[PDB]
RNA sequence: CUGUCCAAUGAGCGCAUAGUGAGGGCAG
């Protein structure tokens, strides 16, 4: 027992509970920061670049270019607009404790946001060991959750393709290769036979991992540029 | 010529024609499930006379697991030096790396299988 | 049918679905 792939599949598991709360503390802080300075969430996309912006700005908005650490978040082109966009801005100052309870869920935010990245690095690196050759092809995550479900590298090789692509899976028939990162990066219609090319690869890739060959992911990086190929192909 | 040592146990030149014969016979009588997905399959679920794969198979390690399977379930396994012939006996235009001859109610091929099985029984030391 | 490209290292199918298993594209 003891066997480490079930560690890492509960560390890859944690990042999606980080990921789920730290989306709902976006909503949040927009929600509240809303009264302050409503326009911004418009102009500032990312939910990590939103709430670092929020941090640094505050209850004051005038000025926001001339700040040396909001010039290290966002790019300058867009550090104009919202400082123009501060200038006419119609929302008010914030009480102090309103302010106090935004930087204190703001300082939250970011605490959970090192460790999800502190967590990502860990899976990846610890996959990378354990699937060389998997995780290259579906990422050290994907790789991770199908693992968990089969119950380790051995009993996942001795699965064929087609129960491959069913894994985590319960419009029809997506498991955990479908909603991989490299199956959307396709446009919808192409995604179902997307997904089964890259299970039998991924089956191939996992055989390879279990006798420990190709340990620096050869075969996995064959495989996924003859994947990518037939990708551009379909185009 | 050299084969991957790992590819064990070969078919000496005899062997392989029975083998292939046998399995031609077994694609025409439907007791034949052609590529490692399927022979994996006829593993797992109990129904599988013997299984041929091709020492030709890159990298080798994509049918590792099935000696491994069969070990288990007590099937016998050999090898055969080329996967584009394994693929012929197959039915097929492409090469075929591994193959399983299933188990069937009643067989004509039942007496030849038994000795195929015999056979390989034999190479395994 | 014929030519060609792809395809058991999986074609096509998709609540037989922990499944299926040889066929498909294009051109005459």
């Amino acid at each position: 027992a003891a066997p480490e792939y079930r560690v890492i599949v509960d560390a890859n598991n944690l990042t999606v509970e980080i990921e789920n709360e730290l989306n709902i503390i976006h909503k949040f802080i927009r929600d509240k920061y809303s009264k302050r300075f409503p326009e911004l969430e418009s102009l500032v996309p990312n939910a990590l670049d939103y709430i670092r912006t929020v941090k640094e700005l505050g209850n004051s908005l005038d000025k926001c270019k001339n700040n040396e650490n909001l010039q290290q978040i966002l790019t300058n082109a867009t550090i104009m607009v919202v400082s123009v966009t501060a200038s006419t801005t119609q929302g008010q100052q914030l009480s102090e404790e309103e302010l106090e309870r935004l930087e204190e869920a703001c300082d939250m935010a970011l605490e959970l946001n090192a460790s999800k990245h502190r967590i990502y690095e860990y899976v990846e690196s610890r996959m990378s060991f354990i699937a060389p050759n998997l995780s290259i092809i579906i990422g050290a995550s994907t790789a991770a959750k199908i693992m968990g479900v089969a119950g380790g590298l051995t009993n996942l090789s001795k699965m064929p393709a087609c129960n491959i692509m069913l894994l985590g899976a319960q419009l029809p028939h997506t498991g955990y290769i479908y909603h991989s990162d490299i199956v959307q990066s396709l446009p919808p219609d192409l995604r179902r036979k997307a997904a089964r090319l890259v299970a039998a690869k991924c089956t191939l890739a996992a055989r390879v991992d279990s006798f420990h060959e190709s340990t620096e992911g050869k075969v996995g990086y064959e495989l996924k540029d003859e994947i990518e190929r037939k990708f551009d192909k379909w185009q | 010529a050299d084969v991957n040592p790992k590819a064990y146990p070969l078919a000496d030149a005899h062997l392989t024609k029975k083998l292939l014969d046998l399995v031609q016979q077994s694609c025409n009588y439907k007791q034949l499930r052609k590529g490692a997905n399927e022979a994996t399959k006829t593993l797992n679920r109990g129904i599988s006379e013997f299984i041929v794969m091709a020492a030709d198979a890159e990298p080798l390690e994509i049918i590792l697991h099935l000696p491994l399977l069969c070990e288990d379930k007590n099937v016998p396994y050999v090898f055969v030096r080329s996967k584009q012939a394994l693929g012929r006996a197959c039915g097929v235009s492409r090469p075929v790396i591994a193959c399983s001859v299933t188990i069937k109610e009643g067989s004509q091929l039942k007496q030849q299988i038994q000795s195929i099985q015999q056979s390989i029984e034999r190479l395994l030391v």
